[PDB]
């Protein structure tokens, strides 16, 4: 059929990586019938990387202590997992974290070995009491979405080892909600507004685009059934 | 201070209106007085100027006078003295 | 006394229901309530015993009369009910819409007395611009005049 | 003024609104020991 | 009431005047006399053929040919238009 | 039942009503 | 139930204002006579009340009642009507009381209504008359209520007054559950085309059906088809039966407008859930699945009675035709030859309906008038046009047309010629704005109606029809709508006890033929004697899969709602049921007005009154207080002048707002100068 | 407000004509009359230019006070409803069973003036009469947020502080991963965890703790145990506001939307307002409040306790028959009797329901409905009424649930229609007082920025307590708050 | 990170119904998929639909025809029945005359060529002896729900009858995911959804329209940015 009127998508930016994407007019109502979907697709569908078991010398049973810091291991764990960092190697890679005498431990601090880019060196991350010796290693491995945290696939996978969460997504938080733009000579046509906010690994601008290609591909196996199907065409490009 | 946006009826924040009036009540006749000076102008453009002017803010398309009165009146485009 | 009784024994009701009504707008109705005294004596000035005026306008009449020869007419309180009140009020053209308008209207005629259009009641009648809100001059005549700056630019 | 939060202003006819707010929740008044009292 | 002024049909009829005013004065200023003073459009009263002669000095004939030469001029698409809708 | 051409709706009702209800417009 | 009425108001009766509140009261003599719960709940209560189901007037008229006389503790069946005075003299037991099963009764005490109307227990001798049957102290229309005893007697009150104000649907759907009087108190509401004489059909049509009786003579039932009821509600009769049939004496034949083979049915049957969905149905709104639109299943019609009359009057003869003053021929198309309208035509809201002309005589014309007509060249035609336009916000077509003339000799009122009436009608689809009700009170304007897709649907795809809020359940005391809703469920799906081990223990006493049930098998729970919570639970939890293996509402009546809208479950299984919901006769349509500017009244110079011409809304004393309150006086100024009596300040607004220059400053008001001559006039020097 | 279209096309007609022969779509007027009147496609397009700005007024007889009339801008809707926005309904005391409202127009420049500076909605929150807020929260959103805040111990995901077998598996390095753990099936909404925010200020608490100044929320950091569902909650509230971290019980709103009202602007209270009653009906329908008959659970032992009392008035009973006790003291100690007996069913059933159960869960939340209500719905209905105002000594014995019988339900309706009646004289008696007090005080109208007097009446102010303390006067509220000082409060 | 993506296989139960499953998804967003198919199925699945008919002896909608025992709103709701699906644009016309006593199903309609009734066996009215019959009926292309056109925003005579329309092959759709998510992370859906449309077109066909809508609406947002 012909669309009747075009939709678009008339992206607007609001502080570097929490663009505003907004979309109209729409058949009344596909703004849910693609807004819930293209908030899943943002959140749990984009290749990403993060870290996933971080191990720390000196801390082999008690999970709270670290000689020589202020932060213990909690804090240390969940100042990790914000370490927007993006690799290239389909399989996991360890990474080492050191530094001797007192000061303040930041990301650029992180010796990463090939591949693997931090994308916020300057994140501080903990600081060091007195000479103290903080050796840690880090697994950052990559897929998708949002994986909890791995526990031990064997009884004992490693006693220095500990696993932990892994953001995976490159958004980071994603909300939208519709409209009623024109509902009389328009006849109550709907407007997505989406808000994806990712971390600055990607921008809102590739991450949405990145989404689309992965819904448009899984929406392919529903089209290839019926070739010769008479659809909704929304016309030239 | 940044708080949020409004939009349509509400902008200007009549919580930096009444910071320049003295009451709610002269805010409305200061706004009423200054809309109908702002009608005056648009219909005497059709014979000569007078001294009336305004508006002074650049106006929206279509925008009603009584608005630009009241942003004007946020901007500090005018002066009121009470009876 | 009779004050802090009156808005107290309101209140207890008004709380027993379980509602909420700060206490100043009883105290506003009941300072209505409160404005006349009684004449028990004339004295000499112009009153009639047994008759209701205002306090204000008993004490200016007694600042009067306190020069030119003193008769100061006894006063006493008197807290007489809404209804009575309203109804002696300044303004016959108010006065009359409230109750008995035929009684009212025809002795404020043979009183031949003069309203002044000071209430709300009466200006909301005639069409005339009420006294309140936005209709007392301090707001009903602004002046609104570009200010000297922005003249200058446009 | 318990409506604005701040001074109450010049031409509040304060007398109309305690009569409206006394009269008001009357209706609520379940029940001498009621309205008519 | 029936006998009361619809009171869109009294600006109607405002807007009417003038843009009756415009399009008579869309002519010369003899024709635009002849009409009103013909119709009372001015005075409310229709001055004859002959007192319009003699306003202008002219006899009978010269202001029935004045008037229906203005009538042919009036009755054309171009000059009805703008009127057509007021009737 | 009593009434020809009634829909079978079964009933739930315990008690066996002696009489039934009048001729409603008899008033 | 307008039959059946008792209004103790009126001629000779006690009026309403003089009336005390203690008439109003129900004095325990009500009982078994005057039925306590339906009555009008707006400012007549108690003074409006109708009869018991069984009541029976005296012929001195009092309201005798009937009884089951009892000797010796064994229950007659002497009925015996008993007046309201001789009730006192004896001891009354109750209906629901444990007779064994040969008038004997089974416990030795009994409940009884003494004198007073006090309650009590005496032994069982001294009983001496026992109810005929319960729900015998309830109304006709309080009896079509399921599960009537649960609801407080609010809003069964509220239920039994919006249960006479369902709409006759085109449809007309019987409910899957009810009482006994949807059949009774439907065959005697005479709407019911009614086999006169035991006899087989002949011949049928839509229009008539001819039944051979058993002896020669024949008969032939003239159908009403859409004949305008006295609140414009369509009154279709279509017959039920074929023309072999065989049809007895005083069998249905023919349904009503809100009949359906027969019985009542005043709404329709609707898949409820009783969540609170995304906010609108928000403190008694409703939501409502658009498959109601769709398939029409809420869908009344209207018709609508048009009237006009052509008069003698001094100047001349008024005159119906299609010469019409200064007018388009486009406007005139749909008329025929003779004026009124062609049977057919749609309308709107300012057509022609009868083209009519009036002679004018003669005014000084205005002389830029003259001057147009020369310019070109248009006659006077004096006939003044007063033509019947349909009225504002009307449309559908025109139905039928009903003529007179006092040519054709058909009698008319003096002064008349010809009187033609133009019956319109419209098929109001549902709306949001309508105010559908269930039986039980719970009633509500539509709130929105949400697309089909985006309703919360069942593990099966089937949407739900409607969408009840849970806050207005418990607050109002009125869980027979949960009841009916469980047993809806359970009367839908068909149920099936598992007779496999003797009889289950809640069904021990169910009656028979209840261990199974088909699906849409309707049921009935008569009002004071039903369904109790232990039947009902035992049947919900056997309540047959549908038609994979899917027993979509699990034992304690609920499911799992999916989400139409995000996609999502829903975390907790949501109530679903089928309630049985009217449409109201309070449509947006017959509410909704506006006025810019209209007519004005002739004595004072205010707007007119009412939705009958355009009229404005009110202006009391309450509003112009609050808008002092405000201290808004402007507004104030505004609508007590220039919108309502300053006279010459109407015209100047109007060209103010129209050229869009500043609204003027308002004069004084007329009512007040109106006033002053009054004043004046009663010698009183006002100055 | 929500507004018919075809209903702001007769309203506006007069704008409309102007504003469409401005535009070359009509030569004159006339045309553009019987345009509107044909309703020609693009006078829509000229309505909504009309229609922008143009704040339209909404009375709801009976205007009882002064919110009756607000004043709103007007956005064009389907259908022919006036749509009205839900937080008014308090105001306008107004359900939605039917009512119907009346849309004014205010003209003049100076009466827009008035609607939209005076009369406008988000300008009055406050109630007048009172100072309490009325554009709070209520019916639904309350329920919602209720559940949205509540925590529920031993839910999903909660903070599980166990070491030496695994680490603490319960913090979350943001609300954004909470979130995300949330749309997985991970973090319940509810379990206590022990988020680390940056965008909400802490507590006093921890403020003065972590910061001591003030730790300018803007980009800090700290960590607080909560639900996500608070921290989604102080979401909604402004950035400078502190946290909260409660269960968002009725009462709990109303102080929260007091201290912003008496703290922020109104344009901010108004939005926030707004908010909340967005989030509230979004987890509102999450809630999962429905009423099957399956939970209308009645106390397991009423029965026990019904044969015990009317073990007692059955001895009362037999007492009268012999004569010791006359008819009114029989009567007054059944009353007693079974007074006792329905507090007893009553406790029995609020300790018998868990803690959960929506038909209880409505009514402790503050959203709607008193304890009394449920007890008539599972428990007992109690006495009822004499229609002369006399308890029947009866009495009421089943639940609605159970269903009456027939004498019980004929005993209920004379209260029922007692109760009507009642309430019809009583609203018709109401108009009758405030008419005499609209009398009596139309004249009192503030005329001086200060009088400049020395006397003034004393105010209790929480009377001094016997042990010695301060304990808090009850009604305080009404008679101290909201006053002006005469004198100077001095301090030992 | 579960490198196979996912495939969409087909299990049939009827002929105007089936089964899709679709896996493996990633976690919690099979009911996300689901619903947009869901949405897009019910709602924008173009159609055929009867949109207008016209009765000889008939001027409007409100009357009853001389012999059908239907009364002519009731034939007007047994029409908006009807499964018939067209394959051009323009609007056809089919053609129903009938005479004498029978019962007058759908399949008595004989259609223009390039239509098809689904359903011939429908009723639509009995006649008696008198009874006839004669009934004009216009079908057309379209999409979704579309109410009664008018009749004076349209040219025709006063004989037509505007009838509703309902554009939807689809008749009912559901679904159900069956997350595994074992304590490993390698976590799947699988979107076994649920379709039946009303035997006008087969599940298959419609399911391949809609994600053909699908394509193209989130093709809007792919690279357009
Ligand atoms: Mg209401």
């Amino acid at each position: 059929m012909l669309i009747s009127q075009r939709p678009t998508l008339s992206e607007d930016v609001l502080t570097d990586n929490r663009s505003q994407f907004v979309i109209e007019p729409l058949e009344p109502g596909f703004g849910y019938t693609l807004g819930n979907s293209l908030r899943r697709t943002l959140l749990s569908s984009i290749p990403g990387a993060a870290v996933t078991s971080i191990r720390i010398d000196g801390v082999l049973h008690e999970f709270t202590t670290v000689p020589g810091v202020k932060e213990d291991v909690t804090e240390i764990i969940l100042n990790l997992k914000s370490l927007v960092v993006s690799s290239e190697e389909d399989e996991p890679v360890t990474m080492y974290l050191r530094k001797q005498g007192p000061g303040e431990v930041t990301a650029g601090d992180i010796v990463p070995p090939a591949g693997v880019t931090v994308h916020n060196p300057g994140m501080h991350i903990a600081t060091l009491n007195d000479k103290g010796k903080l050796e840690v290693e880090l697994v950052v491995e990559r897929g998708r979405g949002y994986v909890p945290a791995v526990q031990n696939r064997a009884s004992g996978a490693e006693i220095g080892r500990i696993p932990v969460d892994s953001i995976y997504s490159p958004v980071l938080k994603v909300t939208y909600k519709v409209d009623a733009t024109r509902v009389e000579q328009r006849t109550d046509f709907d407007k997505l507004i989406l808000d994806v906010e990712t971390k600055n690994s990607i921008s809102p601008r590739d991450a949405l685009a990145s989404a689309g290609k992965t819904l448009v591909e899984l929406f392919g196996l529903a089209r290839e059934l019926n070739v010769e199907a008479e659809g909704i065409e929304i016309g030239p490009s | 201070g940044g708080y949020d946006t409004p939009l349509g009826i509400t902008n200007p924040p009549i919580d930096e209106l009444l910071d320049r009036v003295s009451s709610k009540y002269a805010l409305v006749i200061y706004a009423a007085k200054r809309a109908r000076q702002i009608n005056d102008y648009y219909n005497q453009l059709g014979e000569g100027i007078l001294e009336y002017v305004g508006p002074l803010v650049e106006p929206g398309l279509q925008e009603k006078p009584l608005s630009i009165a009241l942003r004007e009146i946020h901007a500090d485009l005018l002066e009121h003295t009470e009876g | 006394e009779v004050q802090i009784h009156l808005v107290r024994e309101v209140q207890e009701v008004y709380r027993a229901q379980g509602v909420s009504i700060h206490d100043k707008h009883i105290e506003v109705i009941v300072r209505q309530m409160l404005r006349r005294v009684t004449i028990i004596d004339s004295g000499s000035t112009e009153f009639l015993p047994g008759s209701l005026i205002d306090r204000a306008e008993f004490e200016a009449e007694n600042r009067r009369v306190v020069a030119e020869g003193g008769e100061p007419a006894a006063g006493r309180p008197v807290l007489m009910g809404i209804t009575k009140a309203s109804l002696a009020t300044d303004s016959w053209l108010s006065a009359a819409s409230f109750q008995e308008t035929t009684r009212v209207l025809t002795d404020a005629a043979i009183n031949c007395r003069s309203d002044k259009l000071n209430g709300l009641k009466e200006n909301v009648i005639i069409g005339k611009l009420i006294p309140a809100g936005t209709g007392i001059n301090r707001y009903r005549n602004i002046a609104v005049q570009p200010t000297e700056e922005a003249r200058a630019a446009a | 003024s318990m409506a604005t939060g701040k001074l109450v202003d010049i031409g509040e006819a304060v007398g109309i609104v305690a009569a409206q707010s006394i009269g008001e929740p009357g209706t609520q008044l379940t029940m001498t020991g009621g309205l008519p009292r | 009431d029936s006998e009361a002024v619809v009171a869109v049909d009294a600006v109607s009829f405002t807007l009417l005047q003038d843009q009756l005013q415009s399009v008579l004065d869309t002519l010369s200023e003899r024709e635009a006399g002849v009409v009103r003073l013909r119709f009372g459009l001015t005075d409310g009263q229709p001055r004859t053929l002959d007192e319009i002669g003699q306003v202008y000095g002219v006899t009978r004939e010269r202001i029935r040919q004045i008037e229906s030469k203005t009538m042919s001029k009036l009755r054309h698409p171009s000059r009805s238009q703008v009127l057509r809708d007021y009737l | 039942n009593s009434v020809p051409g009634a829909p079978n709706r079964v009933s739930f009702a315990k008690l066996r009503e002696p009489l039934e209800v009048p001729g409603l417009l008899d008033v | 139930t307008h039959k059946r009425r008792l209004s103790a108001l009126g001629p000779g009766g006690l009026s309403r204002e003089r009336a005390g509140l203690e008439v109003r009261d129900v004095h325990p003599s009500h009982y078994g006579r005057m039925c306590p719960i339906e009555t009008p709940e707006g400012p007549n209560i108690g003074l409006i009340g109708s009869l018991s189901v069984y009541a029976r007037v005296n012929p001195f008229g009092f309201i005798e009642t009937p009884y089951r006389k009892v000797v010796d503790g064994v229950v007659s069946d002497e009925i015996v009507y008993l007046t309201a005075d001789e009730e006192d003299r004896h001891v009354v037991a109750q209906a629901n009381s444990p007779i064994d099963a040969d008038g004997r009764f089974v416990e030795p005490r009994v409940l009884v209504r003494r004198k007073a109307g006090e309650v009590e227990y005496v032994p069982s001798s001294e009983v001496d008359y026992m109810d005929v049957s319960p729900r015998q102290m309830v109304s006709v229309a309080t009896a079509m209520i399921p599960f009537l005893e649960h609801d407080d007697a609010n809003r069964a009150l509220m239920g039994a007054n919006m249960q006479r104000q369902a709409v006759p649907l085109v449809r007309s759907e019987a409910p899957l559950v009810g009482t006994g009087m949807e059949l009774r108190a439907a065959i005697d509401a005479g709407d019911v085309v009614v086999a006169e004489e035991s006899g087989v059909i002949e011949e049928v049509s839509a229009d008539y059906i001819t039944v051979m009786h058993d002896n020669g003579t024949r008969r032939t039932y003239r159908m009403r088809k859409f004949a305008r009821s006295n609140h414009g509600t369509c009154a279709n009769q279509c017959p039920i039966v074929d023309a072999g049939d065989r049809v007895e004496a005083g069998q249905v034949i023919a349904d009503g407008p809100c009949t359906d083979d027969g019985e009542m049915a005043l709404g329709k049957n609707l898949l409820v859930a009783i969540m609170p969905w995304e906010g609108h149905n928000y403190e008694d709104a409703i939501i409502l699945s658009n498959r109601l639109v769709e398939e029409d299943v809420l869908t009344s019609i209207h018709i609508e009675e048009h009237e006009i009359d052509a008069r003698d009057t001094k100047l001349g003869a008024e005159e119906i035709t299609r010469d019409i003053p200064n007018i388009s021929d486009e406007v005139l198309a749909d008329l025929d030859e003779r004026g009124i309208v062609r049977i057919g035509a749609e309308v709107r809201d300012g057509d022609i309906l009868v083209g009519k002309v009036t002679p004018k005589g003669e005014t000084e014309l205005t002389p830029e008038e003259r001057l147009l007509r020369a310019i070109f060249g248009e006659k006077a035609r004096e006939v003044r046009d007063t033509s019947l336009k349909v009225p504002h916000g009307e449309s559908g077509k025109v139905i039928g047309i009903r003529v007179f003339s006092r040519e054709d000799e058909d009698e008319l009122p003096a002064g008349v010629n010809e009187l033609v009436r133009v019956y319109v009608a419209q098929k109001r689809k549902i709306s949001d704005g309508d105010k559908l009700a269930g039986r039980h009170g719970n009633k509500g304007v539509i709130g929105k109606i949400l697309p089909v897709e985006d309703m919360p649907f069942l593990a099966d795809g089937t949407p739900v029809d409607i969408i009840l809020n849970t806050h207005g359940v418990p607050r109002r005391m009125n869980i027979g709508q949960i009841l009916e809703t469980h047993l809806g469920w359970c009367a839908h799906s068909g149920w099936k006890v598992d007779a496999a081990k003797g009889v289950p223990d809640w069904a021990a006493r169910l009656p028979d033929e209840l261990l199974e049930a088909q699906p849409n098998a309707i049921v009935s729970t008569p009002v004071f004697d039903g369904a109790q919570e232990a039947e009902l639970q035992g049947l919900l939890s056997c309540t047959l899969p549908n038609r994979d293996g899917d027993v979509l509402v699990d034992a304690d009546g609920k499911a799992m709602l999916f989400d139409g809208r995000s996609g999502e479950p829903f975390p907790y299984p949501v109530t679903v049921g089928y309630m049985y919901i009217m449409k109201l006769h309070h449509l947006v349509d017959d509410k909704i007005h506006a006025r810019s500017t209209g007519p004005y009244s002739m004595i004072t110079q205010q707007p007119l009154g009412g939705k009958a011409q355009f009229g404005g809304q009110r202006f009391g004393e309450m509003e112009c207080w609050a808008m002092q309150a405000y201290g808004a006086a402007y507004t104030l100024q505004e609508l007590l002048t220039i919108k309502s009596d300053d006279t010459v300040g109407r015209v100047k607004v109007y060209e103010a707002i129209v050229k869009g220059e500043n609204i003027p400053e308002p004069g004084i008001p007329e009512s007040f100068k109106v006033l002053l001559k009054e004043l004046q006039s009663l010698c009183l020097n006002v100055e | 407000c929500g507004l018919p279209k075809l209903m702001a096309l007769e309203l506006f007609k007069p704008f409309v004509m102007k504003r469409l022969v401005d535009l070359n779509h009509a030569q004159n007027i006339k045309s553009a009359k019987r345009m509107v009147e044909r309703q020609r496609p693009q006078v829509w397009d000229v309505l909504e230019e009309v229609i922008a700005e143009h704040p339209v007024l909404l009375n709801r007889a009976p205007t009882l006070h002064r919110l009756g009339i607000q004043a709103f801008e007007p956005m064009l809707v389907e259908g022919k409803a006036i749509q009205l926005h839900p937080l008014v309904c308090e105001a306008f005391n107004a359900d939605f069973d039917g009512d119907q409202m009346a849309v004014h127009l205010p003209l003049s420049a100076e009466a827009q003036a008035e609607a939209r500076i005076l009369m406008l909605s988000s300008n009055n929150i406050l109630s007048p009469a009172s100072g309490r807020p009325l554009a709070m929260p209520r019916l639904d959103m309350v329920t919602g947020l209720y559940y949205l805040t509540t925590e529920v111990p031993g839910d999903t995901g909660e903070y599980q502080p166990a070491s030496g077998d695994h680490p603490e598996t319960g913090v979350y390095s943001s609300p954004a991963e909470a979130i995300m753990a949330a749309d997985r099936g991970v973090l319940s909404v509810r379990a206590k965890i022990k988020v680390r925010l940056t965008q909400l200020r802490p507590p006093v608490e921890i403020e003065a703790e972590l910061f001591g100044h003030s730790g300018w929320q803007p980009g800090d950091a700290w960590m607080a145990e909560t639900t996500l569902g608070r921290v989604m909650f102080n979401e909604l509230l402004p950035l400078g506001y502190p946290f909260v971290n409660k269960q968002m019980h009725k009462k709990v709103q109303a102080a929260i939307i007091n201290d912003l009202a008496e703290r922020y602007p109104m344009i901010v209270v108004a939005q926030t307002v707004d908010k909340l009653k967005d989030a509230g009906f979004y987890w509102a329908t999450r809630s999962g409040v429905t009423v099957s008959m399956a939970d209308v659970l009645v106390p397991p032992r009423k029965k026990e306790i019904l044969d015990h009392y009317e073990e007692r008035a059955d001895k009362v009973e037999k007492q009268f028959q012999r004569g010791a006790l006359n008819h009114d003291e029989r009567n007054e100690a059944l009353v007693e009797i079974w007074k006792e007996a329905t507090d007893e069913v009553g406790q029995a059933l609020r300790e018998h329901y868990p803690d959960d159960n929506p038909i209880i869960t409505i009514v402790d939340s503050g959203a709607t409905g008193n304890f009394t209500q449920t007890r008539t719905l599972a428990g007992m209905k109690g006495l009822v009424t004499n229609p002369k105002g006399e308890f029947i000594p009866r009495p009421v014995k089943s639940s609605f649930r159970e269903g009456l019988t027939v004498l019980e339900y004929f005993i209920n309706t004379h209260g029922a229609r007692k109760g009507l009646a009642d309430t019809a004289l009583r609203t018709a008696d109401s108009g009758y007082l405030t008419r005499r007090l609209v009398d009596v005080s139309q004249d009192v109208i503030v005329r001086e920025h200060d009088c400049q007097t020395e006397r003034g009446i004393v105010v209790e102010l929480a009377e001094r307590a016997p042990d010695g303390t301060l304990i808090r006067d009850p009604y305080i509220e009404t008679s101290a708050y909201a006053r002006t000082l005469g004198t100077d409060a001095v301090d030992e």
